[PDB]
């Protein structure tokens, strides 16, 4: 009987995110002396340099996180996270200009990567 | 992962099945469907999605399918449904309805609606967003009015008056070539959208018709002017040729006719019926029978919304000023007291409840309130909602049912009936964007943001000089939309296509957006949203009670309302 | 807050009231502006304790008498109105001849 | 005949030696050189020297080298010196600062500065006179700040925003060609300079150029859109091109980069650095190193200016507001705490006074008070002489040099990095009269009168109806400067060279006076008066301490200011 | 006086809080507006009589309690803003939920 | 009320000045434009009740001293002015040096 102006009432249930896509789990390393924090939708292989991981397993996806919140990686700090593909038409542009096209073309965005010293690219 | 269903919708507003509670009113509102992708919400700020590269992109310009602004997550409330969505707006205009972000990455973004170099944010969720209101009962008089309306989500204006003359005071009419053109002219510095009312009133064709040509949008037939069958069919004739709405305030002394001689005169043809309860004015006791006819558009003002225990007692002296009535001329209070009728005020709840009568406004300082439409529109519902219980067509233990039937009375059927949907209205692509947003605990009460044509016109906020918008003291304030010469991109001036083939806007030197009253003779009640009934009305002529279907139509009066002092200061 | 228009411009009814009341207190004849205010915040307030309108359009002809002020000012004021939100929303009060 | 000097400067405002307090703080300031001849000085009144014959010239028209206003008396405070002297006006330019009146009679009088018919008069004499203030780093949110920028004596706006909209909110950015042309027309209706900054985000450079040739000034890289390596290489590619400035808020969350990637990306290009410090954003915790670099503009916004006990722990809620934050995601708190440091902002107290910040800025509605600039300004160098002791190349017991450093913080030094100096940002002749009157006891507190282009904008000023102007209330007033079309040619909008040139302000029909943006490319730290020092700046990653030539630079937080409770009612 | 649209806005908080006072003493049960009122009201009292930032946040929680406001009041509020002039200048006070 | 322009900004004086009063009832050194609020209502309420100017221009120099100011306050006031309406109109009380 007690009105709390503008409550809700919730349904029942849960929301699953990114329903239907493959999901990879990696292990990344900030190699820094600064913080780096890390966003839900940029391009995981486009990351600050200093973050160490396999490279090519950031190719074409980010972090499968609930939109708008971030992973924190204080320096020296190693974490598991969880990944998700990028969905709609699977191009990236912008950012650390490491793909600028297509996330399949995975032999240039690593040349690339490489050439600037992302760590991570064997 | 999954997220729980309470802490998604404090993140990211509700989602289907959730509910709502409207205010502090017993009234729920359930989300229909949703048009996002779970996981890639778009929201913006610090670290956030709506970045370049991510959900913003960085490769089209501004013509390609890039929006000029992103409402995220809104829960729209609309005749059209109550639904979850972002709202994109390009050129001031509504362009999608959908889900906005980069299609280089996020699934499901609607072709038209991406987020890029050239889109501003606004965060939605959390907030009910609706159409802006329409207001066709509004007496110009004092333009501190406008304020008024725009902190209670209305954002149209149709009427009539010249300023506090006795004839504006009483009438929604702006008499004449003459006092239209200064009043288009005037609307110019009014941060609104308006249309003007002629006066309804002759025995020859010539001198209504210029006035229409002068830049009027419709006519206002009134008994203050004389409501005789000649300026009813005069009126109703240049209306037919010019494609404009006539209101109607019919003959409550029943001098030249009953209401079946009003209808007689009509013959047929479509009219407006203002406060069609009558207390606002027409034949006694029985005009409110006209919200039974298929040609009749009947709206209620506000005072009698809804049925309270102090409604009779305000009204006598409300309507003495108004008309300009003598205390000591007997029949002047005869008059008065013809009109204030507990009786057809208790059954005006029921129709509306019923989707007989279909529109609301205000009738602004002439026996209405400029600020209390949206307001007077929820706590009738749920008054009915208290006292007849959920509606039959209901289900899932929500309130849509009603909540639509109530929204379209202040937003799309008062739209259709002036000839002006095609423009606003109603939250829907290619139209205006005339947006409100709202806090639940504020809604109906005091809007959060008024957007008028894509910018931001009207807005509770904070101290001036503080580091942020939110610190003491939070008011109603005019915002950039309202200042220099964007007031005339933000706002629509509606005139009729007679006025504006002539050529009156350059005439005058009007900067406003022009729009074009159209379709508005070729409707009738079947076209009011949710509110569409047509049924004899019988109310008996020496104890006004009213009946519907052989049933008596009463209800009683209530001590207390919700949106009312939790809220207000006075 | 999220003050409306009239919320604003009626707090300086209150405001007028307070000093009106203080110079009454202090022996002053009220003039015309002091009574009215006195008058109207009274009815406004009435309204917020949740007083009905047809109490307050008795009640207010009780506020001042004539004695109260200057002269002329009983036949300066033929009524007072305020409107102001009862218990069951935004109603408005007339109280005519309020000071005889 | 002698006059005795406190009888002299009472009469005529000081001279030669003579020092003046600054408000209620320990800062005294010394008269360098007087342009008079004592016994020839101008005043104006009953009986006094500016009369027709005499002190006034009656013989030329108003071509014939007389103004149209003389400001009588001044003592002057720029970063071209402290110095008595008559400043006169024509054309809405200040195009003379000597000693004015009548060459018939007077000794000493610049030729063209003759008071004639023509000429208005304003009494300067115990007045301190300054430019007005440029802030560079303004929100477009609330269009109340106008008047509370005023009152504090700044005159030009640089910033962007659509009103009270998320995006606007958080990063000063009006987005796209749209947005910047409606908020364009809305400038026609305020009552202050203009510029407006698009959007510096995208991976391609036609959506980010577009916003220039549409009528920004200049374009605000944010992290919030994403303050990546491409944001920052395509927005400088375009400002190259374009000569405008770009303001970059970097990536605090060091997400695609630390300090040393962004700088890579601007890759010894000009840059202005918003609130370098860090706490209003940037790469934490070592953002403020950018100050010591050629090639970056660095400025600081206010409420961390100066250190005080209460600085902190205001801060965290300030931030979650502006940037869209939710306390209940720990990295959302984490990103706030990470950019609030007690270390890095006793050491901004420190680099201001030792010319290594070389500009001020408010962050107006979004984490920064419009009113305050200046204020907070001399709050720092009062705060720094009390701590730090006379700097250096102090003499005399004046603290001259101080002020020389600290007032080019908010007035020539935001103009030269945006490029608009050839027009605002000082007193010199060939400039825009944008004038601040200030009465010592009120310096940098409340402004007396501010002069825009000529006329006066804003005035401290009383009772409207009363018999003079001094009566209570005495309050802060727009005065005729703003009214009707005079608002047109006492503001200028600044604009772009390409937008200029494709007529944007006749496409808009744009009525204010029209400035362009240029020489911003080819300047630097070096440029920036009395504020140009490039030092290595080393902030410790893990202790946030900050050295300069091996030194660490700190300083304690101050219980009170001056310029605060003595004068302001809340 | 030198007044600033600040100080003169700033009036009017000090002016409702006043009258919310008022309708607290004789005994209704505060609104929302009249809460917030209240409490902004002592937090810019506060400054002016050189308290900390730090204590402002913390006082602004006990200076109304459920029973002294309507239903559905306390959950209205979520926090409490305001800047006022302390001794070391303008700074920000934030309330978190002041009414449990 | 009819209240014009002028009625409408001098409240605000009566309101600073009930302010700055409650400021100093509770033990606080009054700043300057708390200072020039209370001597300036004090002339308003004068007038109101009927004193001379001349009687105005000295009572001006008494209502508050320099031990009820901060530091430098009565220096930086040199004089107050206000106009008020007396029982023969409109009249100016100018008072200088009103705290020595
Ligand atoms: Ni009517
Ligand atoms: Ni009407
Ligand atoms: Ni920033
Ligand atoms: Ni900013």
């Amino acid at each position: 009987n007690y009105i709390v102006p503008g409550e809700y009432r919730v349904a029942e249930g849960e929301i699953e995110i990114n329903a239907g896509r493959e999901k990879t789990t990696i292990r990344v390393s900030n190699t820094g002396d600064r913080p780096i924090q890390v966003g839900s939708h940029i391009h995981f292989v486009e990351v600050n340099k200093e973050l160490l991981f396999d490279r090519a397993e950031g190719i074409g996806r980010r972090l499968n996180i609930p939109s708008g919140t971030a992973a924190r990686f204080e320096p020296g700090e190693e974490m598991e996270v969880e990944l998700t593909e990028l969905g709609g038409n699977r191009e990236v542009f912008g950012i650390s200009d490491l793909t600028n096209g297509s996330v399949d073309n995975k032999e240039l965005i690593l040349q690339r990567a490489k050439e600037l010293g992302y760590k991570g690219v064997e | 992962m999954k997220i729980n269903r309470q802490q998604y919708a404090e993140s990211y507003g509700p989602t289907v099945g959730d509910q709502v509670r409207l205010a502090d009113t017993d009234l729920w509102i359930e989300v229909e469907k949703d048009y996002t992708t779970y996981g890639d919400e778009a929201n913006f700020g610090g670290g956030k999605v709506l970045r370049e590269g991510m959900g913003e992109n960085g490769t089209y310009t501004r013509t390609e399918n890039v929006l000029d602004l992103l409402l995220t997550n809104a829960l729209i409330l609309d005749y059209t449904g109550i639904y979850k969505a972002d709202i994109g707006v390009k050129d001031g205009y509504i362009v999608g309805i959908g889900k906005g972000g980069n299609p280089d990455i996020m699934d499901g973004v609607t072709p038209n609606m991406i987020v890029g170099t050239a889109t501003e944010v606004i965060a939605a969720e959390g907030k009910i967003v609706t159409a802006g209101g329409i207001d066709t009962h509004v007496h110009f008089i004092n333009p501190d009015q406008v304020d008024v309306a725009l902190a209670n989500g209305i954002t149209t204006l149709f009427g009539g008056g010249t300023g506090p003359a006795e004839g504006s005071k009483a009438t929604t009419v702006t008499p004449g070539p003459w006092n239209i053109e200064k009043m288009l002219k005037s609307t110019e510095g009014l941060p609104i959208n308006v249309g003007i009312l002629g006066k309804g009133h002759g025995s020859s064709i010539a001198p209504i018709m210029e006035q229409i040509d002068a830049g009027a949008a419709g006519l206002k037939i009134h008994e203050d002017w004389g409501a005789t069958p000649a300026s009813i069919d005069r009126s109703l004739t240049v209306a037919d040729e010019a494609d404009v709405q006539v209101a109607i305030h019919s003959d409550t002394l029943n001098e030249a006719g009953f209401l079946e001689d009003t209808l007689r005169a009509i013959n047929g043809r479509v009219i407006h019926s203002f406060h069609v309860e009558g207390a606002g004015g027409g034949h006694a006791p029985d005009i409110m029978a006209m919200a039974g006819h298929p040609n009749v558009l009947p709206s209620s003002t506000n005072p009698t919304r809804p049925f309270t225990v102090n409604t009779i007692d305000e009204h006598l002296d409300m309507l003495m000023v108004c008309h300009h009535l003598k205390q000591n001329i007997p029949e002047d209070v005869a008059f008065a007291d013809s009109r204030i009728r507990p009786e057809t005020i208790a059954a005006e709840d029921i129709l509306h409840d019923l989707g007989i009568i279909s529109m609301m406004s205000t009738d602004a300082l002439a026996m209405g309130r400029a600020g209390e439409m949206v307001l007077r529109t929820w706590q009738t519902a749920d008054k009915m909602k208290k006292q007849r219980g959920p509606l039959a067509e209901e289900k899932n233990g929500s309130d849509n049912f009603r909540a639509k039937r109530y929204v379209s009375k202040y937003t799309i059927n008062p739209a259709i009936a002036q000839g002006i949907a095609h423009e606003v209205g109603s939250i829907e692509e290619g139209k205006f964007a005339d947006l409100v947003l709202w806090e639940p605990k504020f809604f109906g009460v005091k809007a959060d943001r008024v957007i008028k044509g894509g910018i931001i016109a009207y807005a509770q906020i904070g101290d001036p000089s503080a580091s942020i918008p939110t610190p003491q003291p939070v008011m109603g304030r005019r915002m950039y939309g309202t200042v220099g010469d964007l007031i005339h991109d933000t706002n629509i001036t509606f005139m009729s296509k007679s006025s504006i083939q002539q050529g009156v806007p350059a005439k005058l030197g009007l900067k406003r957006r022009i729009g074009t009253v159209k379709n508005c003779r070729n409707i009738g009640k079947k076209d009011m949203k949710w509110n569409d009934v047509t049924t004899d009305i019988d109310i008996n002529p020496e104890t006004y009670e009213v009946k519907v279907d052989g049933e008596v139509l009463t209800c009683e009066p209530v001590k207390e309302l919700p949106m009312a002092q939790r809220y207000f200061l006075f | 807050m999220h003050l409306n228009p009239a919320e604003k411009e009626k707090l300086q009814i209150f405001l007028a009231s307070e000093l009106a009341l203080k110079r009454k207190a202090r022996g002053l004849k009220l003039n015309y502006p002091e009574a009215v205010a006195i008058i109207t915040s009274f009815i406004m307030e009435g309204a917020r304790d949740g007083k009905t309108v047809a109490m307050l359009m008795e009640e207010g002809k009780h506020v001042l008498t004539r004695d109260d002020v200057m002269e002329g000012v009983p036949e300066m004021i033929d009524d007072i109105q305020a409107e102001a939100t009862f218990p069951d929303g935004t109603k408005l009060v007339t109280v005519h001849n309020p000071i005889s």
